[PDB]
Parts: structure tokens; C-alpha cells; sequence
């Protein structure tokens, strides 16, 4: 009552600018639910909305549902699906299982698209041409992040990079930094053939140019959500859907409570301590 | 040259070091003198990243940039004159130092007590050379009815 | 080597069949991910053929899009968004932060989904007529989940209820269900203006109706889906991406530590254990 | 069969030092149970041994026994516990609260323990003297981690770091870090 009469002062210890839920209608960062669903935006335009309150073109929203589409799952030999089904398996939650799952998205599993993102970036910044990245990577005993493959890598290629880059070759308007990738590309293939451009690295890469090419975004807010951890967010997003998938799975197979056998444990304690 | 009117009701300042107390009181003194604009323009505070920190203007809410280095706030804030300097007897000397290499500040109050003398008379030398005022240090400012209020003076609202 | 010659045997521990990632090209639950491009599925699909293993028709993935977007996000006051915003004003990370918001999911926040699927599902099966229901759930002391707004009643709806609501009215080919849930919000109705079909309720009652009405699953597979979870699913995927905009939101507005103010908490400590 | 004739080779994917659940007995890092029993060591004993394969001294145990009591809690307005409370209050479960609430813990929370101990760890080994680490620390816009209270400063300290300080200058045999962040 005091503070509709305006006769108190308490600050707000909140802030947010993604969603509005009061009022009569729901609003995405500035835009009304109708409207966007008026819009026919779908998956990417709300994604856009929500994590950099601007109105992305169609062509952008599109290539982020691709993007959620390529990272969805690949296969329950990696860290987080491993997690997801050992948590699944000990009958425990949806909730519970995914998120064991995601905890383990890191800088090892699933953290190639934000570290080929910002390894590109700054190699594209410093203004050095790829060959002089390349050795200044090999030089510093670092490996390039979003290059190599394990089985496909010429006149094989990865099937889901193929897809991603003709559409980014058709629809995005100018792709600066993917030429610099597919020139470090082509000098770490002259090496030996299995050095190409990761899901991850193109993904980045395209990503890193479909936020500083279009018109939405400076060059300063492009840096600013690539910096915060954006690609991050996309990938465990893609990603959690082939967790969840592999939940219900594991559920309906009704699989039991999983042990690790005792052969494949190395045990080393000490004599005595 | 060291010039007569220190402040007017479009003085901007720039206050050094984390007082929010302070810095709110200066709004509402700007506030129920019916100022146009707040008269503290941005905060410095070296121990930490460049962020916002929030206000009141009256019952509105505002948001005051809080800058780690003074070269980063004097340029993002050219309109600044005032330096409110909250630095202790163990920084004022080279905070003000640092002020004065900005030709845009033509008034420095230092609120610092203990200050050596032998750096006071520095600080003295170099601001009559650059023709900059010092409110002299050890003190709580000054109050302008109207146009300005220098940290504390005048007591809460 | 002994397991190429087929000189041994050794049981597979895990079982999976969502997503198979060794081979040439990825797949997902037997399509290949280049002909999952070419017949121009989206997120819809992708989730279909990774949660249910089925090539779901196309308005049965187009819906499933409006449900992830519906569900996106309400605001920063819901437990989960509060918790993941607590979560990333502490610094800690995108995967931490949506994954403690994520924790709250549950019975009392997010879990009306399942919770009125399951309930609406039951009435019908039951053969109750909806006034039935009503008493039935009246006299055992249970609301009726889904059912009741807070501020949208009449000549002023949720306007997200009615968007899914038009879209399955018009591409839905049958809809038992919703139609006993649309009579029993009209008897509620009848009671009081704010009882009607909530977001939770019609999204469970339009998947149950889209689980056991296209031709892709049997009675059995979609009860089966509805007993594990696949509507807690559906919250926690389309969640995730509001969860994820409250982290981009908070790490971009560089807000500080948090802490609850103590004249907020009531300290009721015992004089002495 | 085959493995227990010793006919094949798989390598073990795994490696673990600190508990040896197979066998008669449980080990923790190569003791018997009973005999951490009957050694009569309590949660430090128990700690040292899965958590550094140490048999530590009694003193050492009843040091880490301390530490776990006085970061056992500090009130419900902690970023930790009220993220627990809202998961609690959503009746969601034990484990989902807790670990809600731990999930927090890291720079900000909960992190001031090793970034002070790395702070002054590094000071000590530079091998520069408290005044000059200050400075040093003053001049690179940082602040030292571990040091500054809200209210309590001197004539009423903080009774939480006097009970630690007490025990270890009575039991510790050196404390040459304990001495320099008390000149700092
Ligand atoms: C997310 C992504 O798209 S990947 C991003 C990774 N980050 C980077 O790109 C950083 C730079 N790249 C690299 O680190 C390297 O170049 C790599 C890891 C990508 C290249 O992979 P490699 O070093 O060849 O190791 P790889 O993962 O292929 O594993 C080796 C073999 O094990 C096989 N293998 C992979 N997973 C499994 C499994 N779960 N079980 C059994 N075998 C497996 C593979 O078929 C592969 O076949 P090969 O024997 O013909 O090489
Ligand atoms: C996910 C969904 O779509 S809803 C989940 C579905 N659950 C169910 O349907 C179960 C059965 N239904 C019910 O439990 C009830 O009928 C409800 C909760 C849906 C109806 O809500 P109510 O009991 O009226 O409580 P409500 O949530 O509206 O809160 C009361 C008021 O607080 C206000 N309020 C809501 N959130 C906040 C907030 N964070 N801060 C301040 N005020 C708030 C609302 O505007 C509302 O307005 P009113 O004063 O005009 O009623
Ligand atoms: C885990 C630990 O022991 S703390 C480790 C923290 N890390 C470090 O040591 C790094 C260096 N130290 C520092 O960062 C600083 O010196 C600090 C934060 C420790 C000193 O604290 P301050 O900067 O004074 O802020 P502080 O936490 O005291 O908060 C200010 C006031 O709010 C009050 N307050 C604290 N929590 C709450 C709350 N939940 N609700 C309302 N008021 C509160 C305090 O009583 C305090 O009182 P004051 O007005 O007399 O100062
Ligand atoms: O996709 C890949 O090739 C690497 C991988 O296993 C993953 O992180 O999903
Ligand atoms: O959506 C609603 O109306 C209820 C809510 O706050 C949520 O769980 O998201
Ligand atoms: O213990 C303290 O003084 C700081 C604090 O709130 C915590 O992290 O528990």
C-alpha cells in the first residue's frame, strides 16, 4: 500500500531484460507472443529474442535451428550421455539424469565450438594470415580447436559440416571468418587429410559471422556473447535433447542399476596409509 | 587561472572510490533542488571491472557507470569538472596527481585526513600551476543551495 | 583382436537405439542426418525421431516447435529462473547456473504439465463424464491440474492458450481429449471466470491427443511415454532456453554476488539446544 | 573365462587409489576399516586417507575436523543456501536441493578459501615481505582474499578464526604461511 501511494523508496535487487511475464500479454524481449508467433519466427527467432533481445533474420534464426539440429546427439559413447544413461539407469529423474548429464559439458567434452569460436576470432583480429596462425599454434604446443576428424576427412567429408556450410555459403551475406577457417582448412589438410574443419570449428566460425555480419548486432555485442559464453549455451541446448532422448530411452528399455565391472578398474592404493 | 563560480546546476562530477551513501545523497540533494541531471556523472573504483551501479533520482531509478581507471571515465564523461576525491591519506596524493593530468577537472575536493603536508604543498604547487582548486583536505566539501553538493556536506536529506 | 576374429564373448553393458553415431554419416534412430535436412524437418522432428524413434507427421513436429516456444520462459520471479539468475550473478557458468534453475522442475514448479496430462488422461479413460470428474476431484480434495489463472479468465485469454488451441483445432485430426478438457473448463468456468484450460494443461491434454491420434504410435506406446515423462521433458528443453537467456542476461548486465536481505528471512532459532 | 586363464588382453579403463571396495574387507587407501576404526581417527582420519592417502596426524585430523564445523553453515541469505531453500520449497528432493544450493559454490561463494590460500602461498614463495605484498596487491587493483570482516575487527574478533588460530598455534608445530598472513 505504501509503495503504490509512492511514499517509500526499496531498490530493485533484480534486473532482466529477456521476458516480461506481468501484464495481460507474455512478451520476449519487447516482442508480444502473438507477434511472434505472427511472425512465423520459430525455434531460432525465440532463441534470438531471449539470449540477445534482437530481432534476428530469418535466415539467422534458421541457421541456429540447424545448428540445434547438428549438435542434438552423437551416440551414447561420449561423457554427458554416458552420465545421462548411468543417472537414467539408477531409475532417479528426467530432470536428474539430464543434468548429470550436462554437467559434464566443459572445456573437454563440448567446449570446442566457444574455444574454435574464440581461437578463430582472435587469429582473424591479430590480423596474422592463416599460415602464420598455423605456425604460431604448432609453435606454441597448442592444437588448433575445431580442426580434425577421426575417420572422414576428403572425397568423405563430414556430412554434417557439408550441410551446414552450403547453407551458410547460399544465405549468410559475407563470411570473413569462415574463409580464414577454410584457408587454415586447406593448409592443415596439406599436412595429412584428417585436418579439417570440425562440426564444432565451422560452427563457431559460422556463428562468430552470423553475429558480427548481420545487421543486429555490433561488433561489441558480437564479441561481448561470444566472450560470455553464447555457442556454450548453443551447444548444451543441441545437446540436451539427445540427453532427454536418451533418458526416455534407457526407461523404456527398463535397463537396471549399472556397475562398472571390477576388470576394467585399475586399482593402485598404496601398501598402507 | 583558477576561475570564481566552482560550481553551477550543470556541474558534472566524477567521485573516487565506492561511496554509494554519499553519491546518493548528492542525488537527492540534486534531486529536491530540482537539477536537471544528476551532478555525479560516473564513479571510480580501481578494485573492480567497469560496470553500473544503481541509483535513485527521486523515485525513478538510474543507473551510474563505475569505471576501474579515471582515463576511462574522463573520456567517456568530457563534461565532468569536478573531482570528489573519497581516496585515504594513502591515495589521495597520486589520485589527485592522476586528476590533474586531465585539463577537463578545474575543481578537486579531497576528503582524506592525515595527509604529510610535504605532499599537500605538492599537490598545492602543481594544482595553482595547472590553475585548478582544491577544496584543501581533512574536510567534508561544500554545498552550493541549488546548483551543487560536494560528498556529505549538509548532512542526510 | 580376439573380438575381430570372433574367438570370445563379452555382453554389451549398455543398450541405446536413438542415435548412432560410428559409421560414415550420424544417424538418428535409423534416418540418416543428410536425409533428416532433405525432408526439411526441424526441431520437431529431430526431437520425435530421438525421443520416440518415430517419423512424426509434419504438424506433429510444427507443434511440438509451439510448445518449446510457449514454454521458452515466464519471466524471472518462477523458482528456476530465480535460481539460475541466483546461480550466475555468483560467477560460476552457463552450464552451472541452468543447471541449478534447472533443479527446481519438479511437482510444484514446471511438473503441471505431466500432472494434468496424466490426470485428464485418467478421467477419459475412466469413462467418467466431465461433471463426474469435477465432483470426483472435488470431493478428494485434489484441484484439477491445469485448470485456473490469475489475472485472464473470459473475452480476455492467456493468448498462448489460444494459439496452440487454434493450431490443433485446425491441423489435429482428432481431439477426444481436448474436447473433455474444453467441457470440463467450461464447467469450471461455470464456478468461477478464472478457471480455464492453463498453458500446462492444454499443452498435456494437445500431447496426449497428438501421442494417441497420428498414426505413429499404438495406445500402448503413447501411455508408456505419457508414464515416463516426455511432457517434463517438453517443459525442461523449452525452459532451458529462457534459462539460458537469464544467464546471458545476468552475465551481460555484470550484476554482483546476491544476497538475500535479513528483514526478508524470519528467524525463528530455538532459545538453547 | 578367458581372463581368468589369462588367454587375452584389455586394458583397464579406470584407475583409483583411495578405496578398494572388492575383497573380505573394505580398504580406504590401503587400511582395513576395522583398523580405521580401532585407530580411532573420525571424519579427518577418514577425509586424509580417501582424500590424499595419508595416515595424518591426530591433530591434522581434528584440524580438518574444525574447518568442516565452522563452514558448516552461515545463515540462509548465502547465495548456497537460499538457492537450497527455493529448491526445498519447490518440494523437489534432498539431493536436488543440496545440490542446487553446492552448485553455486565457486568464485564469488565459496571460493575465498583457495584463492586466499593461492594468494598467500604465492606471496610466501615469492619471497617478498608482507608490506611489499601489499603493495604489490594495492597496485594491480586487487583486493587480498581472505581478509576484511562486515563488523567485527579488533576488541571483538571474529570467534570463529580465534577457535582455529587457538588450535593451531597449540598443535601445529610450524606455521611460517599462518605467520605471514597474520603480518600481512
Ligand atoms: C565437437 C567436435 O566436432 S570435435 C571438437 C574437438 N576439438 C578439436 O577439434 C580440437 C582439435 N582436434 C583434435 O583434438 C583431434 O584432431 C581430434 C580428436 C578431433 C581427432 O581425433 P583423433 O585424435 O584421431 O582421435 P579419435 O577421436 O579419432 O579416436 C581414434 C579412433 O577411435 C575410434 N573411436 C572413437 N570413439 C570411440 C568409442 N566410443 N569407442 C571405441 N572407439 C572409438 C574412432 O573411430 C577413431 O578411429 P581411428 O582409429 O580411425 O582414428
Ligand atoms: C504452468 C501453468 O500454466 S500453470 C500450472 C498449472 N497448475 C494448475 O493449474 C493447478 C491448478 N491451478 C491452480 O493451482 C490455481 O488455479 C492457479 C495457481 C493456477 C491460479 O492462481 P491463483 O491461485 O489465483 O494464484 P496466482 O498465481 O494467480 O497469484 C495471485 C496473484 O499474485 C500475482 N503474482 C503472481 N506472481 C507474482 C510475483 N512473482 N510477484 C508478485 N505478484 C505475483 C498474480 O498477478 C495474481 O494476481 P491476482 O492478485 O489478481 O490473483
Ligand atoms: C568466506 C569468508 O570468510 S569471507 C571471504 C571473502 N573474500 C575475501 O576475504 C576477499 C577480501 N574481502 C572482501 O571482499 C571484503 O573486505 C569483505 C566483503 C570481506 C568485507 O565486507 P564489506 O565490503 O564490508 O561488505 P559486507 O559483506 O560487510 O556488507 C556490508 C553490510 O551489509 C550487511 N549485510 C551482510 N549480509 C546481509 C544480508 N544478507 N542482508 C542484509 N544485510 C547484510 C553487513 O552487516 C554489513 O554491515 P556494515 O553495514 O556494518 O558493513
Ligand atoms: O561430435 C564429435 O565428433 C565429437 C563428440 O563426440 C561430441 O562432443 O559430441
Ligand atoms: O506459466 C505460468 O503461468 C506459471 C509459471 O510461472 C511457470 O511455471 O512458468
Ligand atoms: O562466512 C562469511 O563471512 C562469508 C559468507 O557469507 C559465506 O560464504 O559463508
Amino acid at each position: 500500500w505504501a509503495r503504490e501511494l509512492g511514499l517509500i523508496r526499496k531498490p530493485a535487487s533484480f534486473m532482466t531484460s529477456i521476458c516480461d511475464e506481468r501484464g495481460q500479454e507474455l512478451i520476449y524481449a519487447g516482442m508480444p507472443i502473438t507477434e511472434v508467433f505472427k511472425e512465423e519466427m520459430g525455434i531460432g527467432g525465440v532463441l534470438g529474442l531471449l539470449w540477445f533481445q534482437k530481432r534476428l533474420p530469418k535466415y539467422s534464426c534458421q541457421f541456429i535451428e540447424m545448428c540445434l539440429m547438428v549438435t542434438a546427439d552423437h551416440g551414447p559413447a561420449v561423457s554427458g550421455a554416458h552420465n545421462t544413461i548411468i543417472c537414467a539407469r539408477a531409475g532417479k529423474d528426467l530432470v536428474s539424469s539430464l543434468t548429470s548429464g550436462l554437467l559434464t559439458i566443459g572445456d573437454r567434452f563440448g567446449g570446442a565450438l566457444d574455444a574454435a569460436a574464440k581461437m578463430f576470432s582472435k587469429a582473424f583480429d591479430s590480423g596474422i594470415i592463416p599460415m602464420e596462425f598455423v605456425n604460431k599454434m604448432k609453435k606454441e604446443g597448442k592444437l588448433i580447436m575445431g580442426i580434425g576428424h577421426r575417420v572422414k576427412s576428403i572425397n568423405n567429408p563430414d556430412m554434417r559440416v557439408q550441410i551446414l556450410k552450403d547453407y551458410v555459403r547460399q544465405h549468410f551475406p559475407a563470411t570473413p571468418l569462415l574463409d580464414y577457417a577454410l584457408e587454415v582448412e586447406k593448409i592443415t589438410t596439406s599436412k595429412k587429410p584428417n585436418l579439417i574443419l570440425n562440426v564444432a570449428g565451422l560452427i563457431g566460425v559460422a556463428f562468430v559471422d552470423m553475429l558480427r555480419n548481420c545487421g543486429s548486432f555490433t561488433r561489441e555485442e558480437a564479441d561481448e556473447y561470444i566472450d560470455i559464453g553464447a555457442l556454450n549455451g548453443i551447444f548444451v541446448l543441441g545437446r540436451s535433447m539427445g540427453f532427454i532422448g536418451h533418458y526416455l530411452d534407457q526407461k523404456r528399455l527398463k535397463q537396471g542399476l549399472y556397475r562398472h565391472p571390477w576388470d576394467d578398474i585399475s586399482y593402485v592404493l598404496p601398501e598402507h596409509m | 587561472g583558477k576561475s570564481t563560480t566552482l560550481f553551477s546546476r550543470h556541474t558534472k562530477a566524477i567521485v573516487w572510490g565506492m561511496q554509494t551513501r554519499a553519491v546518493q545523497g548528492m542525488l537527492d540533494f540534486d534531486y529536491v533542488c530540482s537539477r536537471d541531471e544528476p551532478s555525479v556523472a560516473a564513479m571510480v573504483y580501481p578494485f573492480t571491472g567497469d560496470h553500473k551501479q544503481k541509483f535513485y533520482w527521486g523515485h525513478k531509478e538510474i543507473l551510474i557507470p563505475v569505471f576501474k581507471n579515471m582515463a576511462d571515465a574522463m573520456r567517456k564523461h568530457p563534461e565532468v569538472d569536478v573531482l570528489i576525491n573519497f581516496a585515504s591519506l594513502r591515495s589521495a596524493y597520486d589520485s589527485t596527481m592522476e586528476t590533474m593530468n586531465y585539463a577537463q577537472i578545474r575543481t578537486i575536493a579531497i576528503i582524506a585526513e592525515g595527509i604529510p603536508e610535504a605532499l599537500t604543498r605538492k599537490l598545492i604547487k602543481k594544482a595553482d600551476q595547472k590553475g585548478v582548486t582544491i577544496i584543501g583536505p581533512a574536510t567534508v566539501g561544500g554545498i552550493k543551495p541549488g546548483c551543487f553538493k560536494i560528498g556529505n556536506t549538509g548532512g542526510m536529506l
